[PDB]
């Protein structure tokens, strides 16, 4: 179907053909001389006044290489920065997960391929994608028995059974308060919801 | 001019590619922004 | 530049001669309120651009990240506020 | 936050999601004969 | 009159591709930092 990695593929082939089309093109442009074509000046016009209408087409063909060669510089610069940032996504979405959190496409990346494509990289970025949600209570930190602090890691603190559990903030499961999923703070935060039983 | 050739043409053709350019960054920048932002309907500029 | 004004803005002798600014896809008032969606996005559940914590738990364990201990963290919450939106003011007045 | 809990929407089933991204690492490698472009066969030229 | 505004011809259109060559390299430096700030927004403002 119509697709946007497909389009910008055939965008950078269109591209490509369009310049060289319109640098081409340029060998047909009069340049205020009398014709563009060398043969039907020569075949038509004398040395000395030949040579003032080669020099427009001369003028005119080197004006065209100098606007084409500058637009090449700056092309091939951005393409200097999408193979620097495709080198990049590689070794931080591909071969590892570095911690940045849309680098590698947008959402909850879990983790990235790459395949060859014409002129680059196609990145594939999976990502989890929650489905349905649960409207939950939750507290983003609990005061637990000697005024000790505790927060959650990844999750928050659910009352579940009338009890104070933890639940991953990506899925929701009660699971029992543990070492395991909190960070301990020797003294808990003011409007920490007071547990006073927990632990 | 118009005996000079497709001289405006290129012109134009690179002057639309460029602001077209400008257009797309401020999509991929607006869009930046907005990626993830989840807000509550209860929520109101004149209170909170 | 279709006034009768006296003063002939230099834009309007630009415009007439073929040289002209179009505005942008999105005006700079859509680009403020995303933005505003964005900072409101860490003030209010669910936190969606601030971790899915409080502002000030998010500023809190932030700090204690560079190796500050948590205890005068949460014993000095006010003064952390007042040193975040006295931060927040000294931008505002550096305009000036 | 009522007492001292918050609403939050926290997901209850998943799925995982595929996003393409095509980046230009490359280009065609244009060479042009600037020689033969400008003057092609024609030595009058060539000598200007 | 026609030599006199073929000068003003060569004249206006070089003007015209030197400012469009300059434009072009100003909106790849604007690309560069539309890149760093939708970055700073991911990795400074979105998460740390
Ligand atoms: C999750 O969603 C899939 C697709 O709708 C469904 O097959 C599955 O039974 C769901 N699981 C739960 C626990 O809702």
């Amino acid at each position: 179907a119509p697709n946007s990695a497909l389009a910008k593929i055939q965008s950078v082939v269109n591209s490509n053909a369009q310049a060289l089309n319109s640098l081409l093109q340029q060998l047909f442009n009069k340049f205020g001389a009398i014709s563009s074509s060398l043969q039907e000046i020569l075949s038509r016009l004398d040395p000395p006044e030949a040579q003032v209408q080669i020099d427009r087409l001369i003028n005119g063909r080197l004006t065209a290489l100098n606007a084409y060669v500058s637009q090449q510089l700056s092309d091939i610069s951005l393409v200097k920065f999408g193979a620097a940032l495709a080198m990049e996504k590689v070794n931080e979405c591909v071969k590892s997960q570095s911690p940045r959190i849309n680098f590698c496409g947008n959402g909850n990346h879990i983790l990235s391929l790459v395949q060859n494509a014409p002129y680059g990289l196609l990145f594939m970025h999976f990502s989890y994608k929650p489905i349905s949600f649960k409207t939950v209570l939750v507290s983003p930190g609990l005061c637990i028995s000697g005024d000790v602090g505790i927060a959650p890691k990844q999750g928050y603190f659910i009352k579940h059974n009338d009890h104070w559990m933890f639940t991953g903030s990506s899925y929701y499961y009660p699971e029992p308060i543990s070492d395991k999923n909190v960070v301990f703070m020797n003294t808990c935060s003011v409007n920490f919801t007071k547990a006073p039983l927990v632990y | 001019l118009s005996e000079y050739g497709t001289f405006c043409d290129n012109i134009n053709s690179i002057l639309d590619e460029v602001n077209g350019l400008l257009d797309t960054t401020q999509l991929h920048v607006a869009d930046t922004l907005m990626q993830g932002v989840t807000l509550s309907s209860n929520l109101n500029t004149n209170l909170h | 530049c279709t006034g009768g004004s006296e003063i002939r803005d230099l834009l309007c002798v630009q415009s007439f001669n073929g040289i002209k600014v179009l505005p942008p896809i999105l005006s700079e008032s859509q680009i403020s309120g995303y933005t505003t969606a964005a900072t409101v996005a860490a003030m209010f559940p669910p936190w969606s651009a601030a971790a899915g914590i409080p502002f000030s738990l998010n500023v809190q364990y932030r700090i204690n990240g560079l190796g500050v201990t948590m205890d005068v963290l949460n014993k000095n919450q006010k003064l952390i506020a007042t040193a975040f939106n006295n931060a927040l003011l000294s931008i505002q007045n550096g305009f000036s | 936050s009522v007492g001292g809990l918050y609403e939050i929407k926290i997901p209850t089933n998943f799925t995982i999601v595929g996003q393409e991204e095509f980046i230009q690492t490359n280009s065609p490698k244009v060479t042009i004969d600037c020689s033969l472009f400008v003057c092609s066969n024609y030595a009058a030229c060539h000598d200007l």
